[PDB]
């Protein structure tokens, strides 16, 4: 518990490769959190909104 | 069936061509939501219901 400064720094670094992964899981409206739905689903007209 | 009393037809355990489908002048409407109509031929469903 004495070396909490260097082992925060690895864990703040850590949380923000997770929550930069978690962030692909997110749908931000569109119909799918995966591309490969996307681009299997919908014709390119379509699939570019 | 009239429509307020509909028919729901289980589809299941089948292949299906819908270029046959969209392809015919018969049709007034073909909207497709989710998924492209040209598209179909390229996908697999647990079951469909028409």
């Amino acid at each position: 518990s004495a070396l909490g400064k260097l082992q925060d720094v690895v864990n703040q670094n850590a949380q923000a490769l997770n929550t930069l992964v978690k962030q692909l899981s997110s749908n931000f409206g569109a119909i799918s959190s995966v591309l490969n739905d996307i681009l299997s689903r919908l014709d390119k007209v379509e699939a570019e909104v | 069936a009239s429509v307020y009393a509909w028919n729901r037809k289980r589809i299941s355990n089948c292949v299906a061509d819908y270029s046959v489908l969209y392809n015919s002048a018969s049709f007034s409407t073909f909207k497709c939501y989710g998924v492209s109509p040209t598209k179909l031929n390229d996908l697999c469903f647990t079951n469909v219901y028409a």
